[PDB]
């Protein structure tokens, strides 16, 4: 490996996600781990880790189950809007035709929630509400069927995924390259989705060499676990159907 | 289909 021209390109590309990436999900990996690990200046969270504490926690539904999963739905509904402006900035992406910008983010949004979410988890729960709250895992199990299961493959996933250790720098490369991938069902031009994910996915491989010299196949577990991410993601959207169809 | 509404509206 040699730093040269190519190379010093694909790091103005990293660096280029990075910013537009911190732009996009204000409440970075790196402040998400300062909150968990207690390492920071700013407010320290509410922790929900009952009924009670859950109550004084929101200090309309009558149903605390169905509350909590509207909260869930509205910042899903934030979420796949700052993906989306992430997107606008990613070399390549607004040139595309719109439909293909569409079917991109639309088959996308769920796997790349999956991944922003680990970096808000630890092996106790979830923050919420920009840091100023947290949700236990053990709490969440703690609600009706079919709630109380809604969130556990994301703790599955982000257990053994934030033990890979990314930061956002290889966060903001990682989420880009789902975005394009050439795969996703209905898609008028394939061809020139993979040209800007072939030159995103050396912008990744560099990335990794140069930032986890312990992990020597970093970049190969990683493109694992986007495959991992298609099977969680239709597993999430089928049992998403099950609460649309038995909860009014 | 609430998806798409919201990711073309956030592409404008
Ligand atoms: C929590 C509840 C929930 F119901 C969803 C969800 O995926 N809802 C479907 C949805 C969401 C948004 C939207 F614009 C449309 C739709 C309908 O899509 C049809 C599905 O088939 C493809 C999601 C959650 C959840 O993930 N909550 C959430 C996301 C991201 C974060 C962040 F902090 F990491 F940014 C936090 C939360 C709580």
């Amino acid at each position: 490996m040699q730093l040269n021209p190519e190379s010093a390109d694909l790091r103005a590309l990293a660096k280029h996600l990075y910013d537009s990436y911190i732009k996009s999900f204000p409440l970075t990996k790196a402040k998400a781990r300062a909150i968990l690990t207690g390492k920071t200046t700013d407010k320290s969270p509410f922790v929900i880790y009952d009924m009670n504490s859950l109550m004084m926690g929101e200090d309309q539904s009558k149903e605390v189950a169905i509350r909590i999963f509207q909260g869930c739905q509205f910042r899903s509904v934030e979420a796949v809007q700052e993906i989306t402006e992430y997107a606008k900035s990613i070399p390549g992406f607004v040139n595309l035709d719109l439909n293909d910008q569409v079917t991109l983010l639309k088959y996308g949004v769920h796997e790349i929630i999956y991944t922003m979410l680990a970096s808000l988890m630890n092996k106790d729960g979830v923050l919420i509400s920009e840091g100023q709250g947290f949700m236990t895992r053990e709490f969440l199990k703690s609600l009706r069927k079919p709630f109380g299961d809604f969130m556990e493959p994301k703790f599955e996933f982000a257990v053994k995924f934030n033990a890979l250790e990314l930061d956002d720098s290889d966060l903001a490369i990682f989420i880009a390259v789902i975005i394009l991938s050439g795969d996703r069902p209905g898609l008028l031009n394939v061809k020139p989705i993979e040209d800007i994910q072939d030159n995103l996915l050396q912008a990744l491989e560099l990335q990794l060499k140069l930032n986890h010299p312990e992990s020597s196949q970093l970049f190969a577990k990683l493109l694992q676990k986007m495959t991992d991410l298609r099977q969680i993601v239709t597993e999430h959207v089928q049992l998403l159907q099950v609460i649309k169809k038995t909860e009014t | 289909m609430g998806l798409e509404a919201i990711i073309r509206k956030a592409l404008m």
